[PDB]
């Protein structure tokens, strides 16, 4: 059986056509980039409102770390 | 270049046509049957939750996102009233709405206009074609190109495959549009009858198991103009919390009184009984003149049945009446497909009214009303829109007949019994693999309805864009649908799919959910009490086999 | 009068439905917490940063819960045009466990940040005056649909 | 403290489960419809037309009271579909080619799916055609009013509605929950003082934020069946600051040089005329279905908040594709609303000049509507069954108000039944089939009055439409007898 | 003053 359907392949098998460690600290990066990303709404806001929101949270991280040492 | 084009049909020599509208089954060990319970009420439910942490994201995006809007609102209105001109007032005429009834649709929900309604064409089957948009400023305005590409098709009401171009059904439409005509001539009671509409209440009222029936051209026009016809403002009507909203509707214009019991609590449904008798009408303490109980054969946001046993037992025991709604259960639940009546083995003479649509699973339009014979004779003798409204036309009638006949087991034997039994096999295999692979799924076993749990608003966009953009349609609801904590994915399972295309859609949902940390089950979900994360050539390779064994569905 | 009943019983009101779910009794702690985290991050004397929170609480629960009157979305013909979210929790029944807790908050907060600016007069008062004036008198029991100029 | 308590009494004990249950079992409800009337009113559904194995045309066969009656070549003047061009070749192509390019089911609402691109090319269409900006479809015309009108009103807002308005438009202000005032029927003077009175009431209460104000009003008025006086309704809710709502389902492809509507007829804009216009696609357009024409805004809103349009499937697409292809064919050489307006013209002058039933019948309707309806001349109905309208309206009022669960009425059953004797005699002797204006009085709730109809479309010679115009004068020139 | 204020505050709260 055949029909019209165009299939698109799983990123592991993307990566697995593609082709050191590198990968594994890029995957991590965007590991953490992700897991920052999703749990604020930053997709139900707009770009002003989410760079003064980024720049909140870099400012808050920030002077908690620097306090902290 | 701004509005939706008309596109064109493509040449597919009619094999790769009737592969796209219905996939050919692959093997005889991908069907299932079901069996009754014998008048057994069910278990109470196993519902499932996520960590605390969760719920906690939840309530913080939410105060965010409203304190944003409102701040924009003040600010926007007050200062720059030139580009807001459609809120304010122009030479003594008000605005044609105010800007705090419309607050989430404008705020929240306009940021992510992209994920709803999108236009397609041809045959919603097996594969739909969808057009594809462009969107600037933000889902402002979206303008369009020419391209078209095929997605993987859960979304469309297709339980039982009838929606095609190639079947009986389409070719009894096309004799009957040659036949009769496509006008109607007025209402039902001064020329809009014909003999096709007494073939077809005979029909549905054999086929139901009662004893005369009514059709209609519209299933919202049907619930709406229900109780206004037979009830008043002296009697009340007790109805679940979730039911629909032409339900709702249709209670508000009679006059009646309202009152809820809790979604599956069935003490506090007695209870409501025995207060509501003993108290009387409010205010006057005078006698309730009628009492009328409201459900749904299955409620299709939460994937669960109505207790129907014990909802026969209070009735018959405190002297009420029953209403059922079976839009979803009808034709696609059941040994054979009657609905919620076969599942539990009740005679369907306990239920004083019984309403459903055709569109949902058998690929038409429409509603009938089936009870006794001096209710219905009454209810024709006062009904309104058998006086007011035009009456259905000859294609639908016809698709209508053909596909009950077919389900009937009445015409090309061997297809109905086919499909029931596919949608039957998919659903469960669909669910217990999600619940293996770690999602948190709704429902009982056998419905079509398959829920999955997101929890978090800024999950919902990223999920639908990345599936389609992996050729996967599907349905997405919020907080003025769903309650503020709970946001799901609603899949819809069809008869027309392969077990290929659910292990295509597995593999996919497995990666994304694992990339956006949406695996989150617990171990209250699972028949020995232990958290599952299984991997997904193993769930793959060991799931068609278990889910035709009952002892794996905790619910 | 009866219609008017009839609408505000025929739905569960989405509005105010939300309270008795899983898990808003313990975000209310946890945005206190949040808060006075974030005031000491500032950097300035206890008594401030105490005194900061408390305010901010207060008039955020008051400007969310009592400033607004109706639904931000179609409910009804009107229904609940006239009602502010704290008179709609628990479709008009009042002192039921949520209303409690949420009565409950506000003085013991006043009481853990008590023992921080016991030694200024100004401030005391202030506080006292702040929280028994916009967190508890609102929220009484006969106050509940009490409309002035 | 002791002064200043109330003076209660102690209270009582609370019930008991056994004389809960005592009392539970002592209270017995009612059935869930009335089985006192149905037969003596069941003569309705034993007189009902069933046409066989054909289109409803204007030559058929019907039958009556189950297959136990037969008639065969009946001229048809019972019939909605007044322009017949539904029926015509090219649209029949049309029906075929949609239906085997696409589904016959939609499959869906129009908010997740199921809104093809040939929705929208109707709505543009309609747009278009119309003269406005947007257009939205709905399921069914019945159910469109009722959804529309209460999107745009709440508690704390003013309508203005005409005095006999048909019962969709009933239910909306039924279920708007505002304010509802009427006026008397195209007495404008009446409407004048309302308004007055109300604005100079509204600058007295110096409100804080002004409401919304629509006056709600219909095109040709389905019982009655008379024009409506648009320009001085116009001018006065410009003068007034209104809005007008106006239920154009009856004029819309019977009015205008192109039919075009009300609009049209008076050489107006629609755009800035009319406010809201509620049509149907199932009386001249020969379809299934129901639209509203407004500006972009209105559109958008009701797309968002509209229940009968959010809560329900869409419409199969070869009603669409067939309407815009109707569409097309009245924009290029239309014709056939020239004759239309030329027939209604013939039939109104043929029952209008005829001083014999001077005595008996009088006519509603406008010599621009397509049906013509029939009355009994009050005095005539007070000698033969003794009462007027206003006894019943009273009556009937009185029996709603108080919740009477048995609403039956008889003389006004008695003059159903006469009328109907009327319209079996005429069908029985001349083969020419009549209809009745069929409807359930205990639902109405603004003065009615039983009539009869008289229908006639864009397909029948005038001959034919004159032979039975003198065999239905005849037959109820021999029955009144 | 600071007790009778606690107490006071107490017994608001039983
Ligand atoms: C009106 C124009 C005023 C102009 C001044 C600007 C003020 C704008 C910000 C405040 C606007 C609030 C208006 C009313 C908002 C609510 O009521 C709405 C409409 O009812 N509810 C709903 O939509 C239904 C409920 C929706 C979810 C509510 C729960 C979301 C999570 C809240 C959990 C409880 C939070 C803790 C209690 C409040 C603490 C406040 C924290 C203060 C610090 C942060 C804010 C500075
Ligand atoms: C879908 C739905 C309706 C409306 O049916 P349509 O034919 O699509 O208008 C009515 N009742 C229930 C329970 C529904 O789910």
């Amino acid at each position: 059986h055949k029909s019209s359907m165009v299939y698109i392949p799983t990123t592991k098998e993307a990566k697995r056509r593609n082709g050191g460690i590198l990968n594994t600290i890029e995957e991590v990066v965007e590991k953490l980039y992700w897991t920052y990303y999703i749990h604020l709404p930053f997709y139900l806001m707009a770009s002003f409102d989410s760079f003064f929101l980024h720049v909140f949270f870099l400012t808050i991280f920030s002077l908690s770390f620097f306090g902290i040492l | 270049y701004t509005r939706v084009p008309l596109c064109e049909p493509e040449e597919l020599p009619d094999d790769i046509q009737k592969e796209n509208e219905y996939g050919t089954l692959d093997s005889p060990g991908h069907l299932y049957q079901v069996k009754s319970r014998h008048g057994k009420p069910l278990p109470e439910p196993v519902v499932d939750t996520p960590p605390y942490y969760i719920s906690l994201l939840t309530y913080l995006n939410y105060l965010i996102l409203i304190i944003l809007g409102h701040v924009h609102d003040f600010l926007g209105m007050t200062f720059q009233k030139n580009k807001h001109l459609d809120l304010l007032e122009h030479d003594g005429l008000a605005p044609w709405f105010s800007n705090f009834e419309s607050f989430y649709v404008r705020r929240i929900k306009m940021r992510i206009d992209d994920c709803f309604s999108r236009p397609t064409t041809g045959v919603p089957g097996r594969f739909i074609r969808c057009i594809d948009r462009i969107s600037h400023n933000i889902n402002e305005y979206f303008t369009y190109s020419g391209a078209v590409y095929p997605c993987m098709n859960l979304s469309s009401y297709n339980y039982l495959g009838f929606a095609q171009s190639k079947g009986q059904c389409t070719d009894a439409a096309l004799e009957s549009v040659d036949k009769y005509s496509i006008q109607s001539g007025g209402p039902r009671a001064q020329i809009g009858t014909t003999d096709l509409h007494i073939k077809a209440e005979k029909l549905v009222a054999r086929f139901i198991g009662k004893e005369d029936a009514l059709v209609f051209s519209m299933g919202y026009g049907t619930n709406a103009n229900l109780f206004n016809a037979f009830l008043d403002k002296k009697c009340l009507v007790i109805s679940d919390e979730l039911n629909h909203t032409s339900i709702r509707t249709g209670v508000r214009l009679s006059g009646a009184a309202v009152r809820t019991f809790k979604h599956g609590d069935m003490v506090g449904l007695e209870k409501l009984i025995r207060e509501q008798i003993v108290l009387g009408q409010p205010k006057t303490n005078r006698p309730w003149k009628k009492i009328l109980i409201c459900a749904e054969g299955l409620f299709s946001m939460e994937g669960t049945l109505c207790n129907l046993p014990k909802l026969v037992e209070l009735k018959k025991k405190y002297k009420c009446y029953l209403f059922i709604d079976e839009a979803h259960s009808i034709g696609a639940m059941g040994p054979t497909g009657r609905g919620v009546c076969e599942i539990f083995g009740v005679d369907p003479k306990d239920v004083d009214i019984l309403m459903g649509t055709f569109t949902k699973s058998f690929g038409a339009a429409g509603g009938y009303i089936a009870a006794d014979q001096w209710i219905i004779d009454r209810l024709r003798l006062d009904l309104t829109t058998v006086s007011y409204s035009e009456s259905m036309p000859a294609p639908v009638l016809a698709q209508t007949i053909s596909s009950l006949q077919t389900i009937s087991g009445e015409i090309c034997p061997g297809q109905g019994t086919e499909r029931l039994q596919r949608i039957a096999f998919n659903s469960r295999y669909l669910r217990l693999a999600l619940q293996r692979l770690g999602f948190i799924v709704y429902g009982v076993a056998d419905s079509p309805v398959i829920p999955l749990l997101l929890y978090c608003p800024s999950k919902m966009p990223a999920f639908s864009r990345m599936m389609l953009q992996r050729r996967i349609a599907v349905v997405v609801v919020a907080y003025p649908a769903t309650p503020l904590i709970e946001s799901r994915v609603r899949f819809c399972m069809s008869a027309s799919l392969t077990k290929e295309d659910i292990d295509y859609l597995l593999r996919h949902v497995s990666e994304v959910g694992d990339k956006l940390n949406l695996k989150s089950n617990s171990g209250k979900s699972s028949y020995d009490g232990k958290r599952q994360r299984w991997d997904i050539e193993e769930v793959i390779r060991r799931t068609p086999e278990d889910c035709k064994d009952d002892k794996y569905f905790v619910n | 009068t009866f219609e008017d009943e009839n609408d505000q019983q025929m739905l569960p009101n989405m509005n105010a439905t939300w309270v008795d779910q899983r898990g808003a009794w313990l975000i209310h702690i946890v945005v206190i917490v949040l808060l006075r985290l974030f005031y000491s991050l500032f950097g300035s004397t206890p008594k401030w940063t105490w005194t900061l929170t408390n305010m901010t609480y207060i008039i955020g629960f008051y400007i969310m819960f009592h400033l607004v009157k109706g639904t931000p979305f179609d409910f009804n013909g009107g229904a609940y045009d006239n009602l502010t979210m704290w008179e709609q929790i628990n479709d008009e029944t009042l002192y039921t466990p949520t209303r409690k807790f949420l009565l409950i908050v506000p003085i013991v907060l006043f009481l853990i940040s008590n023992q921080y600016y016991r030694n200024d007069m100004t401030l005391f008062l202030s506080n006292l005056a702040v929280t028994v004036l916009i967190g508890v008198v609102p929220k009484l029991g006969i106050t509940h649909r009490l409309r002035i100029s | 403290i002791l002064l200043t308590r109330k003076s209660y009494k102690p209270p009582k004990r609370p019930l008991t489960e056994q004389e809960i249950d005592e009392l539970c079992d002592e209270w017995v409800p009612e059935p869930l419809v009335d089985p006192s009337a149905t037969d003596e009113q069941s003569w309705r559904v034993a007189k009902t037309p069933v046409t066989m194995e054909m289109p409803i045309q204007n030559h058929i066969t019907i039958t009556r009271n189950n297959l136990q009656e037969k008639y065969t070549n009946v001229f048809n003047l019972a019939s909605n579909n007044f322009l017949q061009l539904s029926a015509t070749e090219p649209v029949k192509e049309v029906v075929k080619t949609t239906i085997k390019n696409y589904g016959v089911g939609a499959c869906g609402p129009a908010g997740f799916y199921g809104n093809q691109d040939v929705h929208y090319t109707l709505e543009y269409d309609l747009a278009q055609f119309f003269g406005t900006q947007g257009s939205v479809l709905y399921g069914q015309d019945f159910c469109a009013a009722p959804s529309v009108l209460p999107a745009f009103t709440k508690r704390g807002d003013v309508i203005v509605a005409d005095d006999q308005v048909s019962l969709p438009v009933q239910n909306a202000l039924q279920l708007s929950r505002s304010t509802v005032y009427y006026f008397n029927h195209n007495d404008m003077n009446s409407l004048e003082c309302l308004l007055n009175e109300l604005t100079e009431q509204e600058k007295l209460e110096k409100l804080p934020a002004i409401p919304r104000k629509f006056i709600v009003t219909e095109g040709i008025f389905h019982n009655s069946g008379d024009l409506a006086p648009l320009p001085e309704l116009t001018k006065l809710k410009n003068k007034y600051k209104f809005r007008l709502f106006v239920d154009e389902t009856f004029s819309i492809g019977v009015l205008g040089a192109t039919g075009r509507g009300l609009s049209e007829h008076f050489n107006m804009d629609r755009a800035t005329a009319i406010d809201i216009t509620v049509g149907s696609m199932a009386t001249a357009l020969g379809s299934t279905g129901g639209f509203v024409l407004g500006d972009s805004v209105m559109c958008l809103h009701q797309r968002i908040g509209s229940n009968a349009y959010c809560f329900s499937a869409c419409l199969p697409a070869y009603t669409v594709t067939s309407v815009s292809k109707v569409l097309k064919l009245m924009d290029s050489n239309n014709d056939a609303v020239q004759t239309l307006q030329k027939l209604s013209k013939s039939l109104h002058d043929s029952f209008a000049s005829d001083d014999s039933l001077r005595s008996y019948v009088i006519v509603t309707s406008s010599p621009v509507s397509a049906v013509l309806h029939l009355q009994l001349t009050p005095a005539y109905r007070s000698r033969k069954f003794g009462y007027t309208c206003e006894q019943l309206f009273e009556t009937m009022s009185a029996l709603q108000k108080k919740s009477q669960t048995n609403k039956f009425i008889e003389p006004y059953e008695e003059e159903e039944k006469f009328l109907q004797s009327i319209v079996d005699h005429a069908l029985i002797n001349y083969n020419v089939l009549i209809t009745r204006n069929t409807i359930v009085l205990k639902q109405e709730t603004l003065p009615i009055v039983p009539s009869l109809k008289i229908c006639c479309n864009a397909a029948m010679s005038p001959e034919e439409l004159k032979n039975a115009c003198e065999s239905v004068k005849q037959s109820i020139l021999a029955c009144c007898q | 003053g600071h007790f009778f204020v606690e107490g006071l505050l107490g017994v608001v709260i039983i």
